[PDB]
């Protein structure tokens, strides 16, 4: 069994590979989520994952897809390394105290613990990454930062170190929703297939149940995700609170605006998780043998 | 009970200035973007200006940008349109507008009665 150090290193590497592979999906989701906030005089409107990716590439370059990528990698190395490598230690701490099989509640609690700690640790990375992903020279809003470390230095010296933890509570909420929805939905669909005999217990049942659970988690966390992105991206003073941002999104843009960038979000969640899981298991076994 | 009341319009010479007011009532103006439209007889209603919920951004039609500024005071529930360097082609009825989504498929427009602004072309 892999050591906790091997687990942390493997989770960090796997998360970094997944993040670098799926980063354009993240950029597309962010650009779709901040699209209707400020009206644009430009004719460049983003629609769909492919349309958004192509629009960004052709109006502002390939590299603008990977804007804030070092912040995303730092987010992996700290936040996701912790959240994925500590999950088994926490889950053993909970279930093995009484020699228990991992219940749904045990999984929910372990995931909530690891995800909350990871969110708090890596919020600065999330702030910098979102603000770099959302910034453009085309839509009349002046970019504030030239890069990841420039954004770090500017936010730290103009908004305070607390300004690097902006949007933590919406991010915590999104993490709670994603975790609970994914686990509950996965077990519910696994049973639903097993008792209505829709699929038997090879891999495809697990895989289809994972697909539905991921989509349901993305859909349930989409309103919080949109509000989080827009609140984190906003400069100080624009929104007096996170609920203030949500209320303005509701009154000025309607309910569907709470599902902006849902398709890129779901594609990133699914692809990121698949790539990360494959690389993580491979790294754990490949290191832990040698 | 959304109610928009525009005032401050009148007859001014070309090159003059005029400040339009919009008293907004029956809704929490602090959550809504506010718009100014104008319509002259023989023309379609024309979007003029838009301002954010707390005035974070303001956008203008190209025909009015630099001459017209949109301003806000949510403590008074008032939206302002300062119109400088007025041209006879600015003669129109100016309308304050709220687009409300809430639980709606499309935004629903609330308008005022409009205030008439006539720009005179006389030579003295
Ligand atoms: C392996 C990890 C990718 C290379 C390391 C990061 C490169 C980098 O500096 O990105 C910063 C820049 C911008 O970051 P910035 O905006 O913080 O500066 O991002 C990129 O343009 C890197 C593009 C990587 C393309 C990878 C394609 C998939 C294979
Ligand atoms: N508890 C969780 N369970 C499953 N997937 C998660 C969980 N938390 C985050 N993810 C997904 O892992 C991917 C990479 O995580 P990351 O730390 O980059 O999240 P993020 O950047 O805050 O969210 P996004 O990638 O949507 O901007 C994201 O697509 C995210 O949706």
């Amino acid at each position: 069994h892999p050591t906790l150090g091997v687990q942390l290193f493997s989770a960090g590497i796997a998360a970094c590979l997944a993040d670098v592979i799926t980063f354009p999906l993240d950029t597309a989701k962010v650009r779709l989520q901040v699209q209707g906030e400020c009206p644009t005089s430009s004719v460049i409107r983003y629609k769909g994952v492919l349309g958004t990716i192509t629009a960004v590439v052709k109006t502002e370059g390939r590299m603008k897809l990977y804007s804030g990528l070092p912040a995303g990698l730092q987010r992996q190395i700290s936040s996701a390394s912790l959240r994925i490598g500590l999950y088994d230690t926490v889950q053993e701490f909970l279930t093995a105290g009484k020699e228990t099989a991992p219940s749904l509640g045990s999984k929910i609690l372990a995931g909530l613990t690891t995800g909350g700690v990871a969110v708090f640790i890596g919020q600065p990375t999330e702030v910098v990454k979102v603000r770099l992903q959302a910034q453009s020279h085309l839509h009349g809003i002046k970019p504030r930062y030239t890069g990841t470390y420039n954004a770090y230095r500017i936010i730290a010296t103009t908004e305070g170190l607390t300004g690097l933890w902006k949007g933590t509570t919406p991010n915590l909420m999104r993490s709670v929703i994603i975790n609970c929805t994914e686990l509950v939905t996965y077990d519910l669909m696994k049973e639903a297939f097993v008792k209505n005999n829709i699929l038997a217990d090879d891999v495809p049942c697990h895989l289809v149940s994972a697909l539905i659970a991921g989509f349901c988690a993305t859909a349930m966390s989409s309103p919080v995700d949109v509000v989080k992105t827009r609140f984190i991206n906003s400069p100080p003073g624009q929104y007096k609170s996170v609920p203030n941002c949500a209320m303005k999104v509701f009154t000025n843009e309607g309910p569907t605006a709470f599902f902006k960038g849902l398709v890129p979000s779901f594609l990133r969640l699914g692809s990121w998780n698949v790539i990360m899981f494959v690389c993580f298991e491979q790294l754990k076994r490949e290191l832990s043998k040698s | 009970q959304v109610q928009l009341v525009e005032s401050g319009g009148g007859l001014v010479q070309a090159g003059g200035s005029l400040r339009l007011s919009c008293a907004a009532s029956g809704f929490p103006v602090m959550y809504y973007n506010m718009h100014w439209y104008r319509q002259a007889p023989g023309k379609e209603r024309e979007w003029v200006a838009a301002i954010e919920s707390t005035g974070w951004w303001a956008h203008y039609a190209d025909s009015v940008k630099g001459r017209f500024t949109i301003s806000r005071d949510n403590a008074k529930n008032t939206v302002y349109l300062q119109m400088n360097s007025l041209k006879p082609e600015d003669t129109a009825v100016y309308y304050c507008n709220v687009k409300d989504f809430g639980w709606r498929w499309e935004a629903y427009d609330y308008w005022g009665q409009g205030t008439q602004v006539t720009v005179s072309s006389l030579e003295h």
